[PDB]
């Protein structure tokens, strides 16, 4: 056997001021970034793991050590007794997010299908949490493995990554829904779906009136018409 | 006594510890309890206290800490045998991830332990490379990591071995 920590802990126990100083010392993490494979359950990720996905490869690294993670630091270094009233507070406003409501407005513009959106608010939360830390596409589909309407989250650039505090406040905001990361046809996506809450009562009919009077981007309306042809054969499993 | 030496190791973090052991004769009950809040982001030097029981007893031991989710705070409960049924961590040095729902609980012994780490290439020379718990509260869920840790001098631990060597 080995009995090499036999010399230490005997000179530990006579040095408790060395003691202090070697425990705080350990301080260096020795894997930074660990390779992951999609599909990635993001419930796998810890507060402090930033996920990066890219044609480098997938990887689930340290937040303290990620130069991406720390450039972002100063901006969103935000407490959660606001961040969760803000969504909270912003469900009941949602005009300036025309990238939300545009999927809703281009996939069924009915108000049947505005009410299926609003009955799962986690879904916005998940919305606003992503668009904070920026460019993001939403698509509403039907989940064929469980009445329930799953969301996919189609990321813009050919390089992904998503802060430490950025998936801690959404999968703080989407308890109750999983989020797995997928590769569709070269583009990154997050699948949230119900796995197995103070929120607002919403009026779909009074959004409904509102959509009327909004003027979307015609090339948004037809990016997301494109958008929904492309995902339609994906698949995602369970 | 190593409940005064597990409180000075745990003095730099903000983990709460609870106030007798035969180093001839080693019990099977729970040594030590240390306890974590909601909120909170310390970390656990697993490796340092499993291997500073193993120097504790004069009989041949495997040390064990169990890690549980109480429903409101964090449990670290410490043994110097894995009592029979108690959980271990099927992690590996990599892949050391492990969320813990309500109720819910994990392990690691020293021997489990040293499997892990001579799996994963990791250097076995004295205090150089470290297995701690990194723990986060997230309620309901308590957030663990089996994360190796060195030192930020390897220089000044050469060094502080010496010393140790030197007085024997
Ligand atoms: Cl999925
Ligand atoms: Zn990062």
């Amino acid at each position: 056997g080995t009995d090499r920590y036999a010399p230490y802990f005997a000179y530990a126990a006579a040095q408790p001021s060395d003691e202090v100083t070697t425990v705080r010392g350990l301080s260096n993490p020795l894997i930074k970034t660990a390779p992951v494979t999609l599909p990635f359950d993001l419930g796998q990720a810890v507060a402090d793991n930033c996920l990066s996905l890219s044609g480098m490869g997938y990887y689930l690294g340290l937040g303290g050590c990620c130069p991406t993670c720390a450039a972002a630091e100063p901006r969103l270094g935000s407490d959660r007794a606001a961040l969760v009233l803000a969504y909270v507070q912003q469900l009941n406003s949602i005009y300036e997010y025309r990238v939300f409501l545009a999927s809703v407005a281009a996939r069924d513009p009915s108000e049947r299908a505005l009410e299926e959106v609003l009955a799962h608010p986690e879904l916005f939360f998940a919305y606003y949490v992503l668009r904070d830390g920026r460019d993001v596409r939403v698509l509403f589909f039907e989940d064929p493995d469980a009445g329930a309407l799953m969301m996919y989250v189609v990321f813009p650039e050919k390089s992904v990554h998503v802060h430490h505090r950025v998936l801690d406040r959404l999968l703080g905001a989407c308890a109750g829904h999983r989020i797995v990361a997928h590769v569709w046809q070269t583009m990154f996506v997050l699948v949230v779906r119900k796995k197995g809450d103070d929120v607002p009562a919403v009026s779909a009919s009074d959004i409904y009136c509102k959509m009327r009077d909004i003027s979307f981007d015609g090339e948004l309306l037809l990016e997301y018409k494109r958008l929904y042809a492309a995902f339609e054969d994906f698949r995602p499993p369970r | 006594t190593l409940v005064q030496r597990l409180k000075l190791i745990l003095s730099g973090g903000n983990l709460r510890c609870s106030d007798a052991c035969d180093p001839e004769r080693p019990p099977t009950r729970c040594v030590f309890q240390v306890h974590g809040q909601d909120g909170s982001n310390d970390t656990f030097p697993l490796e340092y206290v499993l291997r500073l029981m193993r120097s504790w007893a004069h009989v041949p031991c495997d040390p064990y800490v169990r890690v549980q989710n109480t429903g409101v705070s964090v449990l670290f409960q410490g043994f110097f045998f894995r009592p029979a049924d108690a959980p271990l961590a099927a992690i590996t040095a990599e892949h050391n991830n492990v969320i813990l729902a309500s109720t819910h609980s994990t392990g690691m012994s020293l021997s489990a332990l040293d499997d892990i780490k001579r799996a994963g290439g990791v250097d076995t020379r004295p205090l150089r490379a470290m297995m701690s718990v990194s723990c986060f509260v997230r309620m309901p869920r308590v957030q663990l990591s089996f994360r190796f840790m060195g030192p930020d001098d390897a220089s000044q631990t050469q060094r502080l071995l010496d010393r140790a060597e030197m007085r024997q």
